[PDB]
């Protein structure tokens, strides 16, 4: 199974001075009567894109090392390709991850994340290159090498069941795997899949368009344009009429700034949720029912995504059950017995 | 960062007083003592209306780091209840290694937990096998691992080298030989035929 | 508000390029005025036909209609204007701006600094350009280290050895191959209780 989780936002940063103000050392000086707005709005989006940042790094940045996996992909019939980077891409993405991807200037700018989506896809790579080949030692401690049969193996007993049928069933198994990676690939390319991350998208976006076109708007004044009141009234009027602008451009910046902080706080959780979900989930096996997607969680790999990370859940689910007679214990010589493990059965002979 | 913040709020809702917001002083007796009601009226109104929207404006932010805090303080109390009061499980929620238990310590508006860890330290190469022959029934490890130093073969637990001899009781069987891929042949020391010998 | 400052990157100032002359041109005929000269690839205060505005013109691609004369973009800001005396498509852009950061170690260490210039090529300002914008003061270094001082996009700068403000792609951290193979497990023979 697939679960989208959105891990930060765009960082952007305003001018308050060019927004309200622009090219006007009059309009400057009306602002200046209005107090330090500017500096508690600029530190309060330099807070939030630090806080991206933050982000950023608590998610992805767990692991001490990179890892990679051997050049020889022999893991008993698993087959990663799906999953690992393509050496021959110019940009190391996992076929996953490419199509995960592949789905103005009034004091605006956008600042760059610290982390290049290639550095958050090597950290993507080193998880996915520990998780394969040490199992969840890498998470603990110094990374342990075990071969896939027998971590898959400490999975099955994990989740209660004996792991001879693994090392019975293994080709199945696999077989199992390789088809429902297969089916993921499949269903990325053909589907909305992407959810909440686009939703985050969208809303970051409709803001700063609605941030842009209040710039239009009068408040009141009798024209929108600045050097239009500056040339055509005289400094007793054109004052008025610029405080009147300000006032508005002002109250428009100051609820751009609290919705932004908003959504900060509600991605900052996101993110949390994420970490964990990594922790808990990718460096080991989870016992949280319904954590890890449906079934018993057998482990998770994790893909970079536009602002975001997405987790593939590989769980078992019972398939075919049968009815049995049951009974909570037996006689044998007038003393009770009970099973150490499991439960007695009859076929009714 | 978040003392910081709070005094950062208090000095900026300090420091707006000082502002004038358009009117002519940002003293209120200024105002009242220089000009007329009909003007002194216009010009406390001005005042009145920026620094109540600086009141408010710091209400709401102190509301969003409030919500923030109770996050912060429902998550402290899920440590302090899963790490504290009994051992966790979940992997890097109480520090990294193997969870063996926790302190609380107080903190100046906050709490400090000492998370005490189990973290494997010098490992070593060891040949492994799914698997034992001992009689065409295949014999699978009840708790631990297959290992061999290259001569002999061995069952350990999985998070530290402790060698015992693979006998009946260590492992259990399940179907034969014919299954398994990687099984090796070997033998599997049955407490019991000594006794009987003896 | 401090005497010391912390080590650090440090948001200070805006940096705004100035206009360089006024560009005001009439059609052939007379405009009521008398036309300037057209500059292109310049800061510039352009009026065209009475729409005035300050940006840089440039040769454009656009292909405006026989009776369109302005050119306006999704916001419904000024994007392009037709010359009144040769019937050609001047793109507009705003003049190069942005923020000016000042990224400096601890003043207990040294009063040595270094200013990032955001989102605009220094061409029009120990000159490194970068996706964040251009960094002057710093020496680029081809070794990679941990991120000291994060600028953008990978680059972090750090005072390195004589001293001086390095700027580097930062490494994400040690490489470690695992000897992974078939039929070989790894099992630890010592512990260490961690705090």
């Amino acid at each position: 199974t697939t679960e989208i989780l959105p891990v930060s936002m765009t960082k952007t940063s305003v001018d308050c001075t060019m927004y309200i103000c622009g090219d006007s050392t009059e309009c400057s000086n009306l602002l200046l009567q209005y107090g330090s707005f500017c500096t508690q709005l600029n530190r309060a989006l330099t807070g939030i894109a630090v806080e991206q940042d933050k982000n950023t790094q608590e998610v992805f940045a767990q692991v001490k090392q990179i890892y990679k996996t051997p050049p020889i992909k022999d893991f008993g019939g698993f087959n990663f390709s799906q999953i690992l980077p393509d050496p021959s891409k110019p940009s190391k993405r996992s076929p996953i991850e490419d199509l995960l991807f592949n789905k103005k200037f009034n004091g605006l700018t956008v600042l760059p994340p610290l982390l290049t989506d290639e550095m958050i896809a090597q950290y993507t790579s080193a998880l996915l290159a520990g998780t394969i080949t040490s199992g969840w030692t890498f998470g603990a401690g110094p990374a342990l090498q075990i071969p896939f049969p027998m971590q898959m193996a400490y999975r099955f007993n994990g989740i209660g069941v004996t792991q001879n049928v693994l090392y019975e069933n293994q080709k199945l198994i696999a077989n199992q795997f390789n088809s429902a990676i297969g089916k993921i690939q499949d269903s990325l390319s053909s589907t909305s899949a992407l959810g909440k991350l686009q939703d985050v998208v969208n809303q970051n976006a409709q803001a700063l368009n609605t941030l842009v076109k209040q710039l239009s708007s009068n408040f009141g004044a009798i024209s929108s344009v600045l050097n239009d009141i500056l040339s055509r009234l005289d400094p007793p009027e054109a004052e008025v009429q610029i405080d009147r602008l300000i006032t508005g451009r002002l109250q428009s910046l100051q609820t751009y700034v609290t919705q932004q902080l908003i959504r900060a706080a509600e991605i900052r959780a996101s993110a949390n949720l994420a970490a964990t979900k990594m922790s808990e989930c990718v460096l080991g096996q989870s016992k949280r029912v319904d954590f890890c997607g449906k079934g018993y969680h057998l482990m998770s790999f994790p893909q970079s995504a536009p602002h975001g990370v997405v987790f593939l859940h590989v769980t078992y689910v019972p398939a075919q059950e049968k009815n049995f007679t049951t009974a909570p214990a037996i006689c044998h010589d007038g003393k009770a017995h009970f099973p150490r493990e499991g439960v007695f059965v009859s076929n009714g002979t | 960062d978040v003392v910081n913040q709070n005094a950062q709020a208090l000095n900026t809702l300090v420091k707006q007083l000082s502002s004038n917001f358009g009117a002519i002083s940002s003293v209120l007796n200024d105002i009242l003592s220089r000009l007329d009601p009909p003007e002194a009226e216009v010009q406390i109104d001005r005042l009145i209306t920026g620094r109540l929207q600086s009141l408010q404006t710091y209400v709401t932010q102190q509301l969003i780091r409030a919500a923030e805090i109770r996050a912060s303080a429902n998550l402290a109390a899920t440590k302090m209840s899963e790490c504290v009061l009994g051992q966790s499980k979940r992997v890097d929620f109480c520090g990294k290694g193997y969870h063996l238990m926790s302190f609380p310590q107080s903190a100046p508006h906050g709490v400090v937990f000492l998370h005490v860890t189990y973290v494997p330290a010098q490992e070593k190469n060891f040949t492994t096998a799914p698997a034992i022959c001992h009689d065409g029934k295949a014999h699978f490890p009840r708790e631990g691992v297959f290992v061999s130093n290259g001569t002999h073969w061995f069952v350990t637990q999985r998070n530290f080298y402790e060698p015992q001899i693979i006998t009946t009781d260590n492992t259990f069987v399940s179907g034969n030989c014919d299954v398994v891929i990687g099984i090796v042949n070997n033998t599997v020391y049955d407490p019991l035929q000594p006794e009987l010998d003896s | 508000k401090s005497f010391t400052v912390e080590k650090g990157i440090y948001q200070t100032s805006n940096f705004r390029v100035q206009p360089t002359e006024s560009i005001v041109r009439f059609p052939n005929g007379s405009g009521s005025g008398s036309s300037t000269n057209l500059v292109k690839n310049k800061c510039v205060n352009f009026n065209f036909n009475g729409l005035t505005g300050t940006g840089v013109l440039t040769e454009s691609n656009k292909k405006f209609l026989p009776f369109q004369q302005f050119g306006r973009d999704i916001a419904d800001t000024t994007d392009a204007v037709r010359d009144p005396q040769t019937l050609e498509i001047l793109d507009i852009t705003p003049c190069s701006f942005g923020g000016v950061s000042v990224i400096t170690p601890g003043t207990n260490t040294s009063n040595q600094v270094a200013v990032l210039y955001q989102d605009v090529n220094c061409t029009e300002v120990n000159v490194f350009q970068t996706r964040a914008g251009c960094l002057i003061g710093a020496e680029h270094v081809n070794n990679s280290y941990e991120c000291d001082i994060p600028i953008g996009a990978g680059i972090c700068a750090s005072y390195q050895t004589s001293q001086s403000i390095i700027a580097y792609t930062m490494s994400l951290g040690a490489e470690n191959s695992v000897a992974y193979s078939n039929n070989s497990i790894a099992i630890p023979t010592n512990f260490t209780i961690s705090v």
